[PDB]
């Protein structure tokens, strides 16, 4: 039952339901969170 | 389709057999004076065979020799030709002869390089084990002897309870004539102890080295075999005491054929034979021990066993 | 049926007839439901305008045939013969001709496998001896075409000047091919045929192009198409480097033909030249289109 | 049927037929629908062209052979036993071979499990002691193998020459693999045999390489396959440093075959020179082909 | 059938016969196709290479088991008794044992739920007091595993020396664990057994380590597996901080088997050694294999 | 066959399994090669 | 130890407490020297299983 449908869809990745700005947004988040404490105030 | 044309169908080829078209499968009207011939050509157009068939009233047969089909190779085109009298030749049949046979990849296979085996036995266990083979006596007639009263490792011997005289080969074989067997033994009673080089499988033609130990024999002699329990002696023999736990080795050379034993760390052979005729190569690189006492009671017996292939 | 024929000739030089008179001979006959065989795939392009969208243009996609033929034969061991060499008639870096015959004539397509040959039933085919093999095929030009049509017109003369009546009974355009001898200073001619691509339509109705004065020894083929290079010499001269990015732009739309002029200066021998004009159609078998 | 055999040859030295005369001795048989077991799957790449996409090369792919086996027996417990040996017969680190031999003779495929088998029914598999088990198997190396072939050149000369007569009968090429004693400096033949993927097709007919020259115990195989180093020293040296960029780059061309030339110079004990001809097919069995 | 029983002993101790003989006596029965349950899950690794794919390794997945149990009883209010004892003896935080034993003897897989139960059929259960439960649990140890070897060696000297024979009967590696008393510095095997996964396959065919000299009171355990820390001390003592970055790198490989020596030195006392070597396989059921 | 399923669902390009991290990754690694170069060494 | 072709060990020692068996059947060389210079050093090697 699990094996051959939605089950084994989600083992596949996001190949069905799966959002591009939310991932393009949470790599921004990432990338932000990586380089903000390291730039200047000025 | 204005113009009929021939059948395609293939021709079995085999190596060593006889090719032959079997007439009631070129059944016919054929009067005298038809002719038939079957030609073999490769992919250039040249002739790789031309043969001439038995034209009768109602059948054509061919029949060839093996000689005359074995340089046309797998694959080869075929085309089979019936003239009628006063008239052209016709194509019956045509396509390609296939070649039906047990096909040799290797031009040669030489002897694999099967490298130097060593093997090694000491008897700790309960039981002799399975990596021994009984020869002669028939199963289960081998044992261990314990030696409990000696402060002595335990040794292989006939189990004295139905047996006095028991030979074993080693399970596997080695790879090459030419082998080194390394026994430490002890003496603790009467008897007679064979090593056994270059046996068959059923050890009836082999070399041995044989210890005697007893009151008057203390000898070790080079022996040939005639079955698992039974041998005779080569040439004379020298004087010989057997301490517990002694080391022999036995070493049969294939070049500069000889056998050869050595006792502990010396080099100098103490008993050395060669020329024996015993055959060698392939299927006669077995290995074994045999124990013969007159008593019931251990004698001069195994409690290591070595052996490597090669000198 | 006997109104058409369909021909295999294999990279090999086999000749199969898969269709039509004589189909079977060689052990191969086709299944139906052969797709991409007929129309030559065009995908048309739209642009977002006030009414919704624009045409844009066209592209001719490559074929993308998938078909079943049959191998058969009475006895297994030439049922392998025949499907042996049907496999040695395929193959993916050269390809292999398919020729359809009708009464309109006769238009070879160049197929080569696609992807790995689909054979056989579930059980071994020596059980049946009669299998089917499903074969994805492609043509990378994907138009039918006949043998193209040849002209040639030689000189003597120094200065000389032919016409090359050229006439496109396709459903295509189709890009001329000349050849041209050397020394000499050739003017080819370059008709619009009143094609608006370039927004030169009328501009270039009366278009020649002078190709750069051929040494000796110097012959060119000048082919317009735009798969190869147009100018190239025999000797190996760079041609083209000597024609300050000149080239041919238009080719002979269906429909269209008159007597082209072809023009020769500066050649003390007298050359010739020779005029190629393919037959190129979208489909196996259309009647001519005036 | 007797004209195909099917076996397996298992890591453990197992032998099962699977199909042919004597299938199901061992207990197992093959059932049918197995699937990339024929062809060599190749794909095909294109890149865009001015009629669509132009052909760009191929590609071949690993096989990937889904296949159901039958284990049956009259008792539970003898097809227990059974069903544990087929089982052991496989492995994922190590490949097993899959032989076919028909009349164009015996062909294998080095073939491993890709992933765990899928065996038995729904129900407890003691109930009807006849069962099937599904394997996934797959071939890295996608090419039916045949023995390849060896030849032996010993010379007790300094220098010396010989011819190696070599033949590609396969339909792919083939790289070849040289052992060359030591010491001593080898000549080896790099034929390009029309094969004109550096560019030098003709230029590189009679290419030969000069291997390094070698010293004592520095016996080298020199294998051509892109997946090892062309030069080994088996006593670790590193001895491609001498070798100042020359490479083997050609394999042997399908239908190609000639007395390539060995040399042997500055051999102060001779030397021997064996050499190592791999014999691939595409297909389980094929019809020879030239 | 009497050739298997299939037990589950939950979380709580309940125990329960789902098949084989005396199955459903405790009023819950195993429905046909159970999926992931026989071998283990792996996926093998592919790199890209001249021919196609080459392999690069394999990996082993955990299970993921879906069955159906059938809960049964007279009258509703048993059933609703049966149901919960059934509910009870599973739960996500800790493992329930599934047991299998078949005349290969008795093999244990730990499972948990992976996701809640689907209990019933579209109606009240209590309709039928006879209804299905559908479980999703999972195996995060996905081998069937046996009860460990176990050896002891004691002695009273201050140096000594002791063989453990060893040997892998499954067809999967197992890591074996130690544990040894102090103080004493041990001498431990860590084998190769031929195994290349370092490339260090023969040169790795004697490794021995040296265990840190262990304080009064500091019994160490040292576990190979990679699920849990190597050295563990019962006083709390960081003895892995001591040695320096030495490890246990290699399992018993299959089908291998020696006398690993262990040795003991600087033990005024005179230790102790104990060495657990794990059965694990990768089916519930299957024949000894040398 | 071939037209009307996976084979036409190849032509429609990345609807089916297809992932953003190793899309993205890509592109990083792509404009690393671009801008690596040039950026300064201090 | 046998030195040359003697067919009597130049040296021999029996009963050394060591441990013998599986995973004590590395060998190898080892050289001391007071000075910075070579002393006793062996041009040929060779090891073989068995006696």
């Amino acid at each position: 039952s699990s094996g051959g449908g939605p089950a084994v869809v989600n083992n596949y990745g996001d190949i069905h339901t799966a959002n591009y700005d939310e991932f393009y947004k949470g790599q921004q988040r990432r990338e932000a969170q990586q380089q903000a404490p390291i730039l200047p105030v000025r | 389709m204005l113009s009929t044309g021939p059948i395609m169908e293939t021709l079995t080829l085999t190596v060593g057999s006889a090719f032959e078209i079997p007439g009631w499968k070129l059944r016919g009207e054929y009067p005298a004076g038809t002719t038939s011939h079957l030609v073999f050509t490769d992919a250039a157009g040249g002739t790789l065979g031309e043969f001439e068939g038995t034209v009768s009233a109602k059948e054509i047969h061919y029949l060839q020799a093996p000689d005359d089909v074995k340089n046309i190779p797998h694959g080869a085109n075929f085309q089979l030709f019936v003239t009628y009298p006063s008239m052209q030749p016709q194509c019956l049949y045509f396509g390609t002869a296939i070649r039906k046979e047990p096909r040799y990849p290797l031009s040669t296979v030489v002897s694999p390089e099967d490298s130097a085996v060593q093997y090694k036995a000491n008897f700790v266990g309960q039981y002799i084990g399975p990596m021994w083979k009984p020869m002669g006596n028939g199963w289960g007639s081998l044992g261990i002897h314990t030696h409990a009263l000696i402060s002595e490792a335990p040794s292989m011997g006939p189990n004295y309870s139905l047996f006095s005289s028991a030979a074993a080969r080693w399970l596997w074989s080695m790879n090459m004539d030419s082998v080194t067997i390394v026994v430490r033994v002890l003496n603790v009673g009467a008897g007679k102890f064979n090593v056994i080089v270059c046996a068959d499988y059923q050890m009836q033609t082999y070399l041995g080295i044989q210890f005697e130990t007893g009151i008057s024999n203390n000898k070790v002699h080079v022996i040939t075999g005639d079955g698992p329990l039974n041998w005779g002696y080569q040439g004379d023999a020298v004087n010989n005491t057997t301490a517990n736990g002694d080391v022999y080795t036995i070493k049969y050379n294939d070049l500069l054929d000889t056998i050869s034993c050595y006792k502990g760390t010396s080099l100098t052979p103490l008993i050395e034979a060669s020329g024996l005729d015993v055959p060698h190569g392939e299927g006669f690189r077995y290995t074994g021990l045999a124990w013969n006492t007159a008593l019931l009671s251990p004698g001069v017996e195994p409690t290591a066993w070595e052996a490597k292939d090669g000198v | 049926t006997d109104f058409l024929k369909i021909e295999l000739i294999g990279r090999d030089g086999s000749h199969w007839v898969l269709s039509g008179p004589g189909m079977g001979q060689q052990g191969v006959t086709l299944n139906p439901n052969l797709q991409q065989f007929y129309d030559a795939p065009v995908k048309t392009l739209y642009v977002p305008g006030p009414f919704g969208e624009e045409y844009a243009g066209k592209r001719v996609q490559r074929r993308e045939i998938v078909f079943s033929v049959q191998a058969y034969d009475e006895d297994p061991d030439t049922w392998s013969t025949v499907d042996s060499l049907w496999r040695w008639a395929w193959d993916y870096d050269e390809e292999s001709e398919l020729r359809v015959s009708t009464s309109d004539g006769t238009r070879f397509l160049k197929v080569r496998l696609m992807e790995e040959p689909k054979p056989y039933y579930e059980k071994d085919p020596h059980i049946t001896a009669d299998n089917p093999i499903v074969m994805t095929v492609t043509a990378t030009f994907p138009y039918w075409q006949d043998e193209p049509e040849e002209l040639i017109w030689t000189t003597l003369s120094t200065e000389d000047m032919t016409r090359f009546p050229v006439r496109n009974d396709g459903d295509v355009p189709v890009w001329l091919k000349w050849t041209l001898t050397a020394p000499g200073l050739w003017i080819l001619p370059d008709f619009s045929w009143g094609n608006d691509m370039y927004s030169r339509g009328r501009e270039d109705l009366g278009r020649t192009v002078a190709m750069p004065e051929l040494v000796a020894g110097e012959h060119v083929s000048v082919d317009s198409d735009p798969r190869v290079q147009t100018l190239i010499a025999v000797n190996g001269m760079p041609t083209q480097n000597r024609w300050k990015g000149n080239d041919l732009l238009y080719p002979l739309m269906p429909g269209k033909g008159a007597e082209i002029p072809v023009q020769l200066k500066n050649a003390p021998e007298g050359g010739a030249c020779k005029l190629t004009r393919p037959r190129w159609y979208s489909r196996p078998w259309s009647r001519p289109g005036v």
